[PDB]
């Protein structure tokens, strides 16, 4: 997901604006729907919403708008177990043997017959939470095994926390009502409002340990692994309470990432910390917020939004629809460099040929180098230091960049690479001169429609995820629900689309309008008044009571 | 009884729903969700009730692409009636009126749909819902960024036998 929002010191026109690009499933329980919800006199919000819930999740009202992107923290820990060396159903707690609890399930089967039959299955738990295995990683042996403990399943406060979200009425009401609840499960939040604030808050369900814990209670060589697990034999190692906190054992609001600003906030997935590279968000707890490396969206982001000119929605929506691939600025300047290097050699001509042909981009009629420079990147991903400049704290937004052709080892193996990407590419049966929409669609029906966009991990801000299935990419995920809000004086003005339409149902007249929309990368309003809703040739009314 | 809304839909099928109480608001919401995405909803709350093997048998998946048998044995796990019950309790009245309304709405088009929008007509899956299957999906959703990412794990957790 994406989410900037724009305040008064760098918007075009003085006041807040928040584009909304969340990257999520394109079918199933999270599968996003639009709509506007109205009791008068006291809510009037609209945006997106998944499966099951009455209440919007990404949207506006009048003087507001709101979208969440999946965060870093963590929000849940696992306990190592210390086994009782008589018993690996029993676990040692400050040196005293604990027995597991045993919960049966009962599962009807449909056999092959069409007959049901009843399968029992036993879950153990600890005071922590039910055991987990992973085979080779995450054992349960003689010595050890490994529980599970969710924050969220003592998170009542879930559907309350988005009904307030919705009655909120600007970025510091917002603000007020996340903090007060700490409802939200295990997104960020960002907003900006009419005044032109733009806020990012890092507000989630998120365990606690105080600061003097950590040492002692992390598994180091897991945690180092980016498994957030904790010495599950040390009483002492129980998530902290701390009164001002809303649930038992969560952190308190006050001691989690929050950044209110009057020029932009931006996330695409990292952590809090360059949010705002003015000013970095640092010195939080390890499950928390970490200094990390940004990836190539937020990179490509960053790029965009740093400066002193303002910014237009219009700006805002060509992030989007340019389909830029921005992993390309870091990488194929030097590899165009390699081609040219190896003129002579027969099975890297085509690639080459296309790489530099490519317009850098994921755009229906963006040429077969997007797909030479996917593959490449697959197997550049696994070389050892074959950056040119690798990763730099001190210059986070402008490294890694380069390969390091000037040493031997390198250009022989990105030339491999290439060698080998191309021969996979080739192997396929990707006709001559097919385009990137002549291969990746989502099916309607018996149809097919071309989708723009491409991987988010090739910095791509219009994400697109896909599998292979036939002679074609399938679209599964990304680009979904898309929001970009002014606050114009008349009210606020939103624009976007639902990217695979209101129904995922074939016989719906509403199946795939948006998707020839989208296809084409025309953006639509989203009527929020009266006045608009009226004003739309196609407007239905129905009034239903029982 | 006491539901009530006023549904208006713009362009590509967007409903407004205008209602004076919560109750009223979640009515139309289920009604108007239900118009384009009933099957949807119908699958997903098999899913979540831990019925996937029962309805289609061992050999599937769910769309989250786990096996039917340990997803059913995760969300029988997950949604223990217990559990349903005490996540119902610390629910305020007005997030309870908005889950009944929809429960209600839902099952409104149900009993009128005819198959001009839904492809599962028919289907012994397609069937009236409850307030408890809107909180099998909210849980389901909530354990997402935790439990839920440990489903497979936790189904294959065993203690030893005999072994070197
Ligand atoms: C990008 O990361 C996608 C973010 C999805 C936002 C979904 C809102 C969370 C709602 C959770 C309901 C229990």
């Amino acid at each position: 997901s994406n989410a900037i929002a724009v305040g008064s010191e760098r918007s075009a026109d003085g006041k807040g604006m928040l584009l909304a690009n969340p990257h999520f499933p394109w079918n199933g329980a999270m599968r996003f729907y639009q709509m506007h919800l109205t009791i008068p006199g006291r809510l009037d919000v609209m945006g997106a919403s998944l499966p099951g819930l009455p209440v919007v999740n990404i949207g506006f009202s009048r003087h507001l708008a709101w979208t969440h992107t999946v965060d870093t923290s963590s929000h849940f820990t696992l306990y190592r177990l210390a086994l009782d060396p008589k018993d690996p159903r029993r676990y040692l707690v400050d040196g005293r043997s604990l027995p597991l609890e045993e919960k049966s399930v009962a599962i009807e089967v449909r056999g092959a017959d069409g007959k049901l039959s009843r399968v029992e299955h036993k879950v153990y738990q600890s005071i922590y939470g039910p055991l987990v295995v992973w085979p080779g990683k995450l054992d349960w042996n003689r010595s050890e095994a490994y529980a599970l403990r969710d924050a969220n399943l003592e998170n009542t406060r879930v559907l309350q926390q988005w009904y307030s979200i919705n009655q909120a009425s600007d970025v510091a009401d917002l603000r007020r009502r996340v903090e007060a609840l700490q409802g939200i499960p295990w997104v960020n939040t960002l907003a900006a409002d009419e005044q032109g604030n733009a806020l990012y808050m890092n507000q989630s369900v998120v365990p606690y340990l105080k600061p003097e814990l950590i040492p002692a209670c992390a598994i180091p060589q897991l945690v180092a692994e980016g498994l957030p697990a904790l010495q599950g034999q040390d009483s002492r190692c129980a998530w902290s309470r701390d009164p001002a906190a809303a649930q038992a054992g969560i952190t308190p609001a006050a001691q989690l990432p929050v950044l209110l600003r009057r020029d932009f906030v931006q996330n695409s997935n990292d952590s809090a910390w360059l949010t705002n590279p003015a000013s970095p968000l640092q010195g939080f707890s390890p499950l928390v917020s970490q200094e990390k490396p940004i990836g190539p969206r937020a990179r490509y982001a960053l790029s965009r939004l740093q400066g002193k000119q303002p910014l237009e929605a219009k700006t805002l929506e060509e992030m989007v629809t340019a389909n830029h691939v921005f992993s390309a600025d870091q990488v194929l300047p030097d590899l165009l460099r390699l081609c040219r290097d190896n003129q002579g050699e027969k099975s890297l001509a085509r690639a080459c040929a296309a790489l530099a042909q490519w317009d850098r981009g994921a755009n229906l009629d963006s040429g077969s180098g997007f797909v030479y420079f996917q593959r490449f990147m697959q197997r550049f991903a696994e070389l050892d230091g074959a950056w040119k400049e690798p990763f730099d704290a001190q210059r986070p937004l402008d490294t890694p960049q380069g390969i390091a052709l000037d040493r031997p080892q390198v250009a022989t193996q990105v030339r491999q690479a290439l060698a080998d990407a191309a021969a996979e590419v080739e192997k396929s049966g990707i006709p001559d001169g097919a385009r990137w929409g002549d291969l990746q669609v989502s099916t309607r029906g018996q149809e097919r429609i071309a989708i723009p966009g491409g991987d988010g991990h090739f910095g791509v801000y219009n994400a697109i995820q896909s599998v292979r299935k036939g002679d074609h990419l399938e679209v599964v995920g990304g680009t979904s629900y898309i929001q970009l809000v002014t606050f114009p004086e008349e009210g606020p003005k939103a624009r976007g689309l639902l990217a695979f339409s209101q129904s995922s149902d074939p016989r719906s007249p509403h199946y795939r309008d948006q998707t020839e929309l989208f296809s084409r990368q025309q953006w639509q309003t989203l009527p929020f008044s009266d006045r608009q809703i009226d004003a739309d040739p196609q407007l239905q009314r129905l009034s239903i009571r029982e | 009884t006491g539901l009530a809304a006023d549904i208006r839909w713009t362009a590509y099928g967007v409903p407004h729903i205008r209602a004076k109480d919560e109750r009223g608001l979640g009515y139309g919401i289920g009604y108007a969700y239900a118009r384009d995405n009933a099957c949807l909803l119908a699958e997903e709350i098999v899913t979540a009730r831990g019925e996937r093997a029962r309805y289609f048998g061992s050999e599937g998946k769910s769309s989250a692409e786990l096996d039917n048998l340990p997803s059913d044995i995760f969300y029988a796990w997950l949604n223990q009636p217990e559990a349903l019950q005490a996540f119902w309790q610390a629910q305020t009245p007005a997030v309870r009126q908005l889950l009944e309304g929809y429960a209600a709405g839902f099952n409104r088009f149900l009993r009128e749909a005819d198959g001009k929008t839904t492809s599962c007509l028919g289907q012994p899956w397609l069937r009236a819902i409850a307030t408890d299957d809107l909180l099998r999906l909210t849980r389901r959703l909530l354990v997402e960024g935790g439990v839920g990412q440990f489903a497979d794990a936790l189904v294959a957790a065993a203690p030893p036998g005999a072994e070197k």
